[PDB]
């Protein structure tokens, strides 16, 4: 629903897009935050459909090897 | 044997049709090794067979003198003596001659004296030789265009100014079109050279790459002249790490993968270093080299390898490039496993290995992980405990090589991915790093962040674990870090107070 008129919910609302989050980006969760999700699905929805986006677990990039003076 | 000047006398009269009848015998006494030098010690006679050539406009004479020239250049003094008398200008017009002789003799006398007159090189660029000989391009007489070329390798050799000329005047359209049209070797051999001396100029080197210069000296990488191959691939390698944007390449990766089982160590040394560029940022040819068995001809070749860096630091930066970013990622990380690779690329982490061959290596183990069933295999090839002291000298050395904070990224980044796994967890807790990791909270490097927080996120999944990062004062460095704007950042600093809780 709507952001959160109590601390409380303010923390579930931001929880549940943390979750959303480290999940995108290809880490797992554990069970205690698989059933949160469950118990706030309605939250979960909200910024699901309405507030999506992408991830990336960690990197390191191609780099171009250069090769000069020769003849 | 007085009869020189009297001929000398004759090959500057009024009447062309004496000084015609003076060059047939001109030419006749140049073939006997003693009339020659007789030639050759009058600057008077040389002098008039140059001008006349230059002047005349009867082709047997342009033909007979110019023949004259062409068996006066074989020794030291007909060299020196024509080079004198201004022969080189001279020469150099008559490569306009309309006459396939005249041509011929004008080319191949002009090849003696770059080869070996001293001041050669000058007087030709001088008179405009560079352009001349580039028009000429375009003939089809293969003996011809081999000199030709030859001449071009000569004067642009370590002369920027030459290679920007043959540049404007579009030598590398047309040394790449011969490349592509003709078969015989010894032209195929000195335009590749010139080539390769063009490659090492940075502006010749994207002009050399947009004529199609990759796929062209790509159809000859399997020539049985090894003269011819090793050119290509030098050259190949010059321009790789500027053609990462071409297409139609399909015919070169696959034979550079194949090159790759050579025993030749400098055709594997080239094709590796040539494969590593071009699949740099390029998942269309990741995806090729891949196709083609890239995976297993790359682990083969590092396995022969040994401590070679010259091949395995190149294999080793392909084979990273080839674990990530393209559709076929997934199918390598794992394909790597398939072909034994991992024990010989966790060896590679240990001495005598360098700093460079090390960071690569470490980013390929971080790509290596993603795939789970990695995970074990890495670990009982002892990766983890290398990767946990490199990190931690590194962090030591930095707090007091190639830059020690990509060590202590590239390590703190492959454990983070190691960290998937339970047992991997657990030996990286073992190995007492959780007081590091969270040290490493307060780095100044965004990216060392990332990492940092999030091998301590993966870390957190077990309750016992994160509870002892939560005791070992992570709550504060990972609070301040909440607001940064790197998303990764923000995200795992809150999953592991989260977890904590």
């Amino acid at each position: 629903g709507a952001p959160a008129k109590s601390p409380e919910e303010m923390y579930i609302q931001q929880k549940v897009r943390v979750l959303l989050m480290l999940r995108k980006m290809g880490s797992n969760l554990t069970a205690s935050e698989e059933e949160f999700l469950r118990t706030y699905a309605g939250v979960v929805s909200s910024q699901l459909s309405q507030l999506p986006q992408h991830s990336i677990d960690q990197a390191a990039e191609d780099v171009v090897m250069a090769f000069s003076r020769s003849e | 044997t007085r009869a020189i000047p009297e001929l000398t006398k004759l090959l500057n009269d009024e009447d062309q049709v004496v000084v015609n009848k003076a060059a047939v015998m001109v030419h006749q006494l140049s073939k006997k090794e003693a009339s020659r030098h007789a030639i050759m010690r009058s600057p008077q006679m040389v002098s008039a067979i140059v001008r006349t050539m230059q002047n005349t406009n009867d082709v047997e004479t342009a033909r007979c003198t110019a023949g004259t020239l062409h068996n006066l250049s074989h020794h030291r003094e007909g060299l020196l003596a024509i080079f004198k008398s201004g022969g080189i200008p001279a020469l150099v017009k008559m490569l306009g001659s309309p006459v396939d002789s005249v041509l011929f003799y004008a080319i191949t006398t002009l090849h003696n004296l770059l080869l070996h007159q001293e001041g050669a090189k000058m007087a030709v660029r001088l008179a405009g030789g560079l352009q001349k000989m580039v028009a000429l391009l375009n003939k089809t007489n293969v003996k011809f265009l081999a000199i030709t070329t030859d001449c071009l390798q000569i004067l642009a050799y370590g002369n920027q100014e030459s290679k920007l000329i043959i540049l404007a005047s579009g030598g590398p359209q047309a040394l790449v079109n011969i490349m592509r049209t003709y078969t015989y070797e010894k032209l195929l051999w000195t335009t590749s050279r010139v080539l390769k001396v063009l490659s090492v100029c940075s502006s010749n080197k994207p002009a050399i790459v947009e004529a199609g210069g990759m796929q062209a000296l790509g159809l000859h990488l399997t020539d049985p002249s090894q003269r011819l191959v090793q050119n290509c691939l030098w050259t190949l390698r010059n321009l790789s790490d500027a053609a990462t944007k071409q297409e139609g390449m399909e015919g070169l990766l696959g034979t550079l993968v194949q090159l790759l089982g050579s025993d030749d160590i400098n055709v594997v040394t080239c094709a590796a270093g040539i494969l590593s560029n071009l699949t740099c940022n390029n998942y269309k040819n990741k995806m090729m080299v891949c196709q083609v068995g890239g995976i297993e001809a790359l682990v083969r070749t590092v396995l022969r390898a040994g401590d070679r860096e010259d091949i395995t630091e190149p294999a080793i930066c392909a084979l990273r490039h080839l674990t990530s970013r393209h559709q076929e990622a997934e199918m390598a990380q794992n394909a790597v496993r398939l072909h034994y690779g991992l024990p010989v690329v966790v060896k590679l982490l240990h001495p005598p290995s360098h700093w460079p061959l090390i960071k690569a290596t470490v980013g390929l183990i971080r790509n290596l992980a993603l795939c789970p069933a990695n995970h074990a295999p890495l670990r009982e090839q002892g990766a983890i405990p290398r990767l946990v002291q490199l990190l931690v000298r590194a962090h030591q050395d930095t707090q007091r090589g190639v830059r020690m904070e990509e060590i202590v990224e590239g390590c703190t980044g492959a454990l983070h991915i190691l960290a998937r796994d339970v047992h991997n967890r657990i030996v990286i807790r073992g190995l007492n790093t959780i007081p590091l990791f969270v040290q490493l909270l307060y780095s100044p490097i965004e990216n060392i962040q990332r990492v940092a927080a999030g091998v301590l996120c993966e870390l957190a999944q077990d309750k016992e674990a994160a509870e002892a990062i939560e005791a070992e004062g992570a709550t504060a460095p990972l609070t301040e870090l909440l607001h940064s704007r790197n998303e990764g950042v923000a995200t795992y600093a809150a999953a592991v107070l989260f977890r904590m809780s």
